[PDB]
């Protein structure tokens, strides 16, 4: 029954927290070349000096959806949130368009956003590793 | 981890054809006829409102306004068309209106719809859409335009065309009845004549749906005071107007 | 077959994975590649299909690709998959150089390529690379030639002389008859001549369908021109 | 709590009586010393016979009330008319789970066939308390004694109306953030009755 | 030599023509005015943000021309600049942009200015951007006259720039663009 | 027979059809129950046949009429589990519309929303369509009495009057004849009791059988509320 | 073959990929396109698959501009080609933004070919059924002509044809092409090859698309129907 | 996606080193504003249109951060147009109010837009005030801006329940004129928009000059 | 850390102080504040602790990857543009760090030397001469610089600048390592400044 997103801060850190960009030479350390972030961005700098509204904006829709699911569980039972989550998982799982970033029509229908526009829709948005094969590897988990 | 992927629902046949696209085209060919005619000062889009006798015809409309200057019609499966129309209306704002402050030209919106339809063939989760669309519009730098979009996502511009069950005969009639000096009223009359040969039952204003892209309509703007605010160019003819044109 | 060859994750009743064998069959259809290491150099030779009359030859990619200033790579099989593998290998070489300040060894790069190929056999939704690779070079601050072979299944091995691709059995037999490990070719010229003579056993037209690349210590990679290969072929024919 | 945010300096009362419940409030909304709205309606309806008044941040309380009304519509679609206790529990959960980010206090007045009129108060923090009568707002501090001396159980409708009118007139008299007209809602088995009293009437009490 | 932050941009409208001018550090290459076919943009403020905005707008205008198969008009470019600036609501660029041009179909001159988050100020007379001189606005107000010929407009804007430069010296120069429906003239001022 | 992968999933047959959708349509007639919906001047009436042959059942728990919101009622043709699934979904949709847009959801908009969900089911391979037909009735504040129908194909449309079930053709023909006689699209009555009696009489004439108080369910939508009549109300209506 | 052609990620016992072969076979059903590189320019020609006179010939189905230096001719499915064309335009603009220089032709070709190869290695994706003829100019190699197919392979050419009549067109080009050819001679050769290889009775202007990349800088010219008619009259066809 | 937070730390490091009224009358609503646009003490524009159109019969006027006001108004207008197309019905003022309130509450007051929204729909005439943090209020007459106190004084002087269209227009014009004369933020002209039930909206640019 | 650079008619001369961190006494003979991006493009950097070295090594790795992939060498202009983009990217989500880079190269397509300077915010300026870390050498450069100066005259001007710098610094300033980029590549002036 949350309105503003909560529990947004990270509780533990490690040098191998980002599993997708781990170095092959030293698996305990990240691969800075394939990160393509400019080469001078330690993870610790991401723990301080953040805009206070960024976490609220990034997790707003998920928080509203979780509150809706909790209300369904309280009023309708377990089956209703179970079915909503199952439908959303099925739709999101079988969509794989490496050349596009726009969401599916069916996802918008499920989210009741058929005729709704937010700034995420208006503003939806290298040398190394920005190709189809990286997306294939991330999708398949290989 | 066999649930992290789904194999493609659309694949090539040994002859080199995508079967699902061909079957969607077959489903399009089994639908009600819809036609479009491009004139010098407007475009006409027409369809037959085939239906139960107890169903209210005005509740369901096969002609939809996409932008104040762009409308569309379809042949095939209605729900797919409804979903695509909602998406096209949203995309006209997300990609163009909120960026340039203007509505998109006809060709770019047609391209967006075509891309959405194409993405349904490179999928392991959905089958391709089973509709063919006729999109008519007007824009400042390109004038009047008429396009046809197929289930594969291919689109082409036409001077006049027809899709659906009676597409071949309607195309023959339009080929024999089209010239580059045609006017909007002449196009409306030709569209009525072409639809006359296709409708089997009652042929009146309650079984025909007509829309035009012509001059601006200040009376449909809803407000007055700004001279540079152009009125909508899309206009759907009423049943009374269709009856009056048929009687004459 | 017998219903045991429709997935990568199926063992045959006799303990085989048939899709790996089929990827090897795909490799067998590519042009032949040969690798021979001498006392102080490694030579990679490649068969090239005869160029068409209207085909531009200025910018056509070579069969031997430089992974790094000290490591080169040749392939046999599907040409398009080799580009992906080569790009990944180059990225890995630069990444290792950035992470440890030291350039990769030949064995390390071979292991990385084999690891990528192995990873692309661990899912039912992906296709393995139909490519077999030969990786040659010298370790940094070292003078011992290194030659390795990698297979689509992810297995790699070390060879004194090896052949892959179409008609590689005949070239392998020729090498086995005409190569001695305890007395390798002591000069670059002898190694190049042996490689060219091995390639001439299956190459129809001759000099114009042979590519030769020579790697020496201290990051010395040379791609021989058509004139030198033609001279080697003419000398071999005269001595024949 | 937020900088440059609209606050609710109101006077809120809810009294249980023999036939049901009555909820009363003033009609003043101010920004510092300036009166932004002198005829605002503070009696919020979340169900046909479940009403509330809000204190604290105006935006936070409005969002919470909208979510509660949506929740009660969902509940009604399943099990019919909810009880006042259920609405109070939903209000309490929303206020308590978000007390680190939202500033909200709610007085809830309800009627139902089983419990026959109830009052709940949820002050800042998110705790819930069931009371025969409740007062809240910046102007409530000035009428703590008077109410304690003039409340009786099972009063008639007219006596409850008079008690609320007198108490809110004193609260308006002494609190600068309170003023305007007095608005009341009477919830009984007969239905919902709205009442309004003007300054020229209650200032002569 | 590496300090190029700041500067001024002046845009004015004449009769069937516009003028856009900017200051330049000369002596012993970095211009703050760019064009995208027939729309001119002058950006004052942080130099890195100026370069970033120029690159982004070149990207977007090239894509726009490839898609629409026609060059972009000043009004559409103004709306695009506004939306792009508003995208960075909480991390905005430290820039003041000015747009000038002539609409091809209508022939009407157009100038506009922006704040750092894209609020549009469409002016019929002139736009001044930058904080180098506070009296530059006053000099432009005292010198501007409506409906000037291209030669008169060029003289007026050049005189305004020269007087502003004299107000605040060695190595200063100016770049002036006079834009008509079909002719664009670029001139340098070393005074 | 679908004769292919269409035996399980919703893909195009060579004829261009979706067999799973048609089979869901066939499933809609499992209960062997007919329903009728008519419009008055300021009310809408739905009547559903009730069949309880088993003596061990409790009749009061047998119903295919649901209250979706304050003003919207729904009648379902098809199996009761899918009917209850659809009822819960419709209730959630109506409440969410009210929360998001600030006013009560119209009947036609809700019908369109359910039709869009059905379109999702028709297009997605791993989602099956529900084998039910839904009929929403209300008195909309802008359109007056309203009847709308949605089917497993995702098609929805409004009606002056409607009938659904195995014997729907005869009821529809009788309705068409009556409307042709009256030359109006609605029933010219001022009280919903008279409309209920007329609809009962129409159902009796169309089906050719007599109905008691326990053989029917009646729902009435007015501008204030939608409510379901009890056994006593139906028994009172029968006596006329 | 029916047991090894239902999915794109399975090898046959002989090591073949049947879906890729079917995608290659689908190219033969497209209209013919020809690219000819002369000593001072590049000529692209194509034949439309038009069957009716109601088509808007004046207002773009075979020839597209990737950027001011690079254009393409398309043979195959139009929508997949449009997807890839938008991707290529975005990549070229990204390279220009990053390096402040125009992208070399080979880099763009290799990027598109890598994308098409990747679309043959995921079970949820089918291959793109398109073939591209790239015509471009860069400061490294000058004028360049490339071809890419659904398998993701690309090749460099002097004169090349794709589509329905590739064999006969290639034979004619081999019998006629010369290294020192000029732009006008290349135009005439392309037109004559199209006329000879056409299955129609006549090679009219409304069934043709033409483009030239030349120098005055480097200029791209997409011929209008009137210019196509003028060149057809000049050649003698 | 959405509004970006990039260069927030960089900007912090670099830093370390109008009269608007709305009046209800017996058959509709009126909104009015001044036309002076300033950048500090300098008058940037003497003829600026501050009345914006959410929908053909729903208009609004804002204060605060100008870019935020314009962007929020345009986004809500796009949402309203899409919703009207989806429902095939005339948009309602309540729906626009709900969208604006929830959007502003999502950003926790960081979008500095304060609005007066007037409109006519099939349910009647409506007038609302909207605060940046998400609170909304209803009223018969409202004022906003730096000149809102003088305009509110005039409105409190001459407002009554039975107001005709002409009386409402005159009252709104007088309130804007008082803000023009007594406030340095206003002063140039008066723009009016009249929305009457059952008729088209009437936009009067420079009603008083 | 102080860096200087002068572009003379046919080459670019880059001078970097062989300084050391504070608190630890080190005996070393190397140029630790300069990375060879390409055989005809050199980069010198100055600023704070290992952030700058990480950035320089990242840039070098990217450029070497490009050179291997294309079998071709990027022009100095493209290299400078890429460096500017990466520097702007690296501080989009963190507090900016002090860094200043001079990129000197010899373009063989144009057959001319080029010199660029990028500051900590990502501002790229093409200059005939530049410096960073000095609290004036600007006047000495202005008075004694000509576009058509030879390598020897540029070295003499650099020596004058070094003397001016050393006249106001302690003996802890060990010296400056000088490198020259021209048509034959990159070489080190082992004699003096």
């Amino acid at each position: 029954m949350n309105i503003v997103p909560q529990d947004t801060f990270k509780s533990q850190v490690s040098t191998d927290q980002d599993k997708s960009v781990l170095s092959s030479a030293v698996p305990s350390l990240p691969d800075t070349l394939r990160q393509q972030e400019g080469g001078a961005v330690p993870l610790s700098t991401q723990l301080n000096d953040r805009h206070p509204l960024e976490s609220t904006l990034k997790n707003w829709e998920t928080t509203q959806r979780q509150r809706q699911m909790e209300q369904y569980r309280q009023i309708f039972g377990i089956a209703e949130p179970m079915k909503r989550t199952m439908e959303m998982e099925i739709v999101n799982r079988t969509d794989f368009n490496p050349l596009s970033t726009n969401g599916s029509i069916h996802r918008d229908i499920l989210l009741n956003k058929e005729c709704s526009i937010d700034w995420e829709d208006v503003y939806p948005g290298t040398m190394v590793g920005d190709d189809v094969h990286s997306k294939i590897e991330k999708q398949l988990g290989i | 981890m066999t649930d992290r992927y789904s194999f493609s629902l659309t694949t090539f046949s040994p002859s080199g054809k995508l079967g699902q696209i061909d079957y969607a085209l077959t489903a399009v060919k089994q639908g009600v006829t819809s036609l479009g005619i491009k004139a010098t000062n407007g475009v006409v889009i027409a369809t037959e409102k085939k239906s139960s006798p107890l169903a209210m015809s005005e509740t369901l409309s096969k002609v939809s306004l996409l932008t104040p200057d762009i409308g569309a019609v379809y042949s095939g499966m209605g729900p797919d068309y409804r979903v695509l129309v909602d998406k096209s209306r949203k995309v006209a704002h997300t990609s163009y209106k909120r960026i340039y402050g203007e509505y998109p030209p006809t060709k770019l919106l047609v391209s967006e719809v075509a891309k959405i339809m194409q993405e349904a063939t490179q999928s392991g989760g959905v089958r391709p859409f089973g509709v063919s669309l006729l999109i008519a519009g007007h824009d400042e730098f390109n004038g009047f335009s008429l396009y046809q979009v197929d289930p594969s996502g291919s689109y082409f511009p036409w001077k006049a065309t027809a899709i659906g069950k009676g597409s071949v005969a309607a195309k023959t009639f339009l080929e024999k009845r089209w010239n580059d000096e045609l006017e909007l009223e002449d196009a409306i009359h030709i569209a009525l004549l072409t639809l006359k040969e296709s409708v089997e039952g009652e042929f009146n204003g309650d079984t025909i749906e007509l829309a035009i892209i012509g001059d601006e309509n200040p009376d449909l703007l809803g407000y007055t005071g700004i001279p540079t605010d152009k009125g909508p160019r899309f206009r759907k003819l009423t049943s009374q107007e269709i009856n009056d044109r048929l009687e004459a | 077959m017998s219903g045991y060859d429709r997935a990568l994750s199926i063992f045959s009743p006799d303990g085989h994975i048939f899709q790996v064998e089929y990827a090897l069959e795909a490799v067998k259809r590519g042009t032949c590649a040969v690798g021979v290491k001498g006392k102080n150099c490694v030579v990679l030779g490649c068969e090239r299909r005869s160029t068409l009359k209207l085909q531009d030859t200025r910018i056509t990619p070579s069969k031997v690709s430089k992974i790094d200033s000290h490591v080169v790579l040749s392939f046999s099989g599907l040409n398009a998959d080799s580009r992906i593998l080569i790009e990944k290998a180059r990225v890995e070489a630069q990444s290792h150089r950035l992470t440890l300040e030291d350039p990769v060894t030949v064995e390390y790069l071979t292991r990385y390529v084999a690891g990528v190929q192995q990873r692309y056999t661990q899912s039912g939704g992906v296709r393995p690379f139909g490519v077999s690779t030969l990786i040659a070079g010298f370790d940094p601050r070292d003078d011992e030639p290194k030659l390795y072979q990698t297979e689509p299944s992810g297995i790699y091995s070390s060879w004194s002389a090896q052949t892959i691709g179409r008609n590689s059995k005949t070239v392998r037999e020729f090498l086995e008859k005409n190569y001695d490990r305890k007395e390798p070719p002591a000069t670059v010229e002898e190694c190049v001549k042996l490689t060219v003579r091995s390639l001439l056993e299956v190459v129809q037209t001759g000099a114009k369908n042979i590519e030769i690349t020579v790697v020496k210590p201290d990051s010395d990679i040379v791609a021989l021109s058509s004139e030198e290969i033609n001279q080697y072929v003419t000398q071999i024919e005269q001595e024949k | 709590l937020k900088k440059g945010e609209v606050s609710l300096g109101t006077s809120i009362m809810a009294v249980t009586f023999k036939d049901g419940v009555i909820l009363g409030a003033d009609s003043r909304t101010t920004t510092g010393a300036y009166i932004a709205n002198r005829v605002t309606d503070k009696l919020t309806r979340v169900h046909d016979k479940i009403w509330c008044c809000r204190s604290g941040s105006a935006a936070d309380t409005q969002a919470i009330a909208d979510i509660v009304q949506y929740h009660l519509e969902l509940y009604t679609s399943q099990y019919g008319t909810p009880s006042t206790e259920t609405a109070a529990s939903v209000f309490k959960e929303l206020c308590y789970e978000n007390k680190d980010n939202l500033t909200a206090g709610i007085i809830v007045a309800g009627y139902d066939d089983k419990n026959k009129g109830e009052v709940y108060t949820i002050p800042l923090g998110g705790s819930v308390h069931k009371l025969p009568y409740a007062i809240a707002g910046s102007g409530s501090t000035f009428i703590y004694g008077y109410c304690d001396k003039n409340f009786r159980e099972n009063m008639s409708k007219e006596e409850t109306v008079d008690f609320i009118k007198h108490s809110l007139s004193q609260a308006i008299k002494w609190d600068g953030s309170s003023g305007g007209v007095i608005r009341m809602v009477v919830l009984t088995a007969a239905g919902v009755e709205r009442l309004i009293f003007y300054p020229d009437e209650y200032e002569q009490l | 030599p590496s300090s190029i932050n700041g500067g001024i941009v002046v845009a004015m409208t004449g009769k069937d023509c516009v003028a856009i001018a900017c200051d330049l550090r000369l002596g012993s290459k970095f211009e703050k005015i760019f064009h995208y076919g027939h729309v001119f943009l002058g950006i004052t403020g942080l130099a890195t943000d100026v370069t970033t905005l120029n690159e982004m707008f070149r990207y977007k205008t090239n894509l726009y021309k490839l898609k629409e198969e026609r060059a972009i008009e000043p009004e559409t470019f103004t709306q695009l600049v506004s939306s792009s600036l508003y995208e960075r609501r909480f991390g905005p660029y430290f820039v003041g942009p000015v747009v000038a041009g002539i609409n091809s179909k209508s022939g009407k001159p157009f100038i506009a200015g922006f704040d750092l988050i894209g609020c549009i100020d469409e002016a019929k007379d002139f736009i001044v951007s930058g904080t180098a001189s506070d009296q530059l606005f006053g000099m432009c107000e005292s010198l501007y006259e409506p409906n000037l010929e291209p030669e008169d407009l060029f003289e007026t804007i050049s005189q305004a720039l020269l007087n502003a430069a004299d107000r605040d010296l060695s190595g200063w120069g100016a770049v002036v663009y006079i834009i008509k429906k079909d002719e664009v003239v670029k001139r340098y001022l070393k005074m | 027979s679908a004769a292919g992968y269409d035996r399980h999933i919703t893909i195009f047959s060579p004829e261009g059809r979706l067999y799973q959708v048609e089979y869901a349509f066939k499933a809609t007639n499992q209960t062997n129950i007919n329903s009728l919906a008519v419009r008055g001047k300021d009310c809408t009436v739905v009547i559903s046949q009730k069949k309880v042959p088993d003596k061990l059942l409790d009749p009061t728990t047998v119903s295919y009429i649901f209250c979706i919101s304050r003003t919207i009622g729904m009648v379902v043709n098809g199996p009761i589990p899918d009917a209850r699934n659809a009822a819960l979904r419709a209730k959630a949709e109506a409440a969410e519309f009210r929360y998001k847009y600030g006013y009560d959801m119209p009947c036609d908009v809700l019908a369109k929303r359910m039709a869009n969900l059905s379109q999702i089911y028709t297009q997605r391979a791993y989602m099956r369509p529900l084998g039910v037909i839904l009929t929403f009735v209300s008195v909309d504040e802008e359109l007056g009495p309203s009847i709308y129908k949605t089917d497993p194909a995702g098609y929805y449309v409004g009606y002056k009057a409607t009938a659904t079930g195995p014997k729907q053709q005869e009821i529809t023909t009788n309705l068409e004849n009556h409307f042709k006689k009256s030359k109006i699209d609605h029933i010219n009555e001022e009280s919903w009791e008279k409309v209920v009696e007329f609809a009962i009489t129409h159902m009796i004439d169309a089906l050719g059988t007599e109905f008691s108080k326990n053989d029917l369910e009646v729902g009435v939508a007015t501008k204030d509320k939608f409510f379901t009549l009890s056994a006593e109300n139906i028994e009172e209506r029968l006596v006329a | 073959s029916r047991r090894y052609d239902s999915r794109t990620t399975i090898f046959s016992p002989e090591g073949r990929l049947y879906q890729v072969e079917y995608a290659l076979e689908s190219i033969s059903h497209a209209g013919t396109a020809i690219g000819i590189m002369a000593s001072d320019g590049i000529v692209l020609a194509a034949e439309r698959k038009v069957t009716s006179t109601l088509l808007e010939q004046d207002t773009t189905e075979k020839l597209y501009k990737l950027n001011d230096k690079i254009a393409v001719a398309v043979a195959g499915l139009t929508a997949d080609a449009e997807i890839l064309i938008n991707t290529a335009r975005i990549h070229a603009q990204n390279y220009l933004k990053t390096y402040n220089e125009d992208i070399p032709v080979e880099i763009l070709v290799r990027r598109l070919s890598d994308i098409k190869q990747g679309y043959t290695q995921h079970g949820g994706l089918r291959p793109f059924g398109v073939s591209f003829i790239y015509a471009g100019y860069d400061d490294r190699y000058g004028y360049q002509l490339y071809t890419s197919n659904p398998s993701g392979n690309y090749t460099g050419w002097k004169a090349i044809s794709v589509g329905a009549n590739t064999s006969a067109a290639q034979t004619l080009l081999q019998m006629d092409y010369k290294d020192d050819m000029k732009v006008d001679d290349a135009i005439e050769l392309a037109l004559k090859t199209l006329s000879k290889t056409t299955d129609s009775s006549a090679l009219t202007y409304d069934r043709l698309e033409f483009a030239t990349i030349r120098k005055g800088e480097v200029y791209q010219k997409i011929f209008k129907p009137q210019e196509i008619k003028d060149i057809l009259v000049k050649t003698g066809i | 996606a959405g509004l970006s937070f990039d260069n927030y730390q960089r900007n912090n490091f670099l830093a370390e080193n109008t009269t608007i009224v709305g009046v209800k009358f017996n058959n509709g609503v009126v909104i009015a504003a001044d036309t002076r646009s300033t950048q500090g003490p300098i008058v940037a524009d003497k003829n600026c249109a501050k009345l914006h159109r959410i929908s053909p019969k729903i208009w609004c006027a804002g204060a605060g951060t100008a870019a935020d006001t314009e962007a929020v108004t345009q986004l809500i207008g796009s949402n309203i147009e899409l919703h009207s197309l989806y429902t095939s019905r005339e948009p309602r003022v309540v729906s626009a109010l709900q969208m604006l309130k929830q959007h502003l509450f999502k950003y926790q007051g960081h979008i500095g837009a304060y609005l007066i929204v007037a409109g006519v729909d099939p349910t009647g005439s409506h007038l609302f005030s909207i605060h940046a943090h998400g609170s909304t209020d209803v009223g018969y007459y409202l004022s906003l801006g730096s000149g809102s106190l003088a305009a509110m004084a005039v409105l409190e002087s001459h407002w009554k329940q039975d107001l005709t269209k002409e009386e409402a227009i005159k009252l709104a014009s007088d309130a804007i004129q008082a803000g023009i004369w007594n406030d340095l933020g206003s002063g140039s002209n008066v723009d009016v928009c009249v929305m009457e039930i059952g008729k088209d909206a009437e936009y009067l640019r420079n009603y008083l000059t | 850390d102080i860096i200087l650079g002068i572009r003379v008619q046919d080459s670019v001369i880059l001078a970097s102080s062989k300084a050391v961190t504070r608190g630890i006494s080190v005996l070393k003979d190397s140029d630790d504040k300069t990375r060879q991006l390409s055989p005809h493009t050199l980069m010198s950097f100055a600023g704070e602790a290992g952030d700058t070295v990480q950035f320089a090594e990242y840039i070098q790795a990217n450029i070497q990857l490009y050179s291997i992939r294309e079998d071709y060498e990027l022009s100095p202009q493209a290299v400078s543009s890429f460096v500017r983009q990466e520097l702007a990217k690296s501080i989009r989500s963190r507090r900016p760090y002090q860094v200043n880079v001079l990129i000197g190269g010899y373009d063989k397509k144009k057959n001319k030397p080029e010199l660029y300077q990028i500051d900590y915010l990502g501002t790229k300026v093409e200059l005939p001469y530049g410096a960073h870390g000095y609290s004036y050498t600007f006047f000495l450069l202005d008075h004694h610089y000509r576009p058509d100066m030879t390598t020897e005259e540029g070295l003499d001007l650099l020596k004058l600048c070094v003397q001016e710098l050393e006249k106001r610094m302690p003996m802890d300033f060990k010296g400056v390592i000088v490198k020259i980029v021209d048509k034959d590549g990159i070489r080190q002036v082992d004699d003096f400044q």
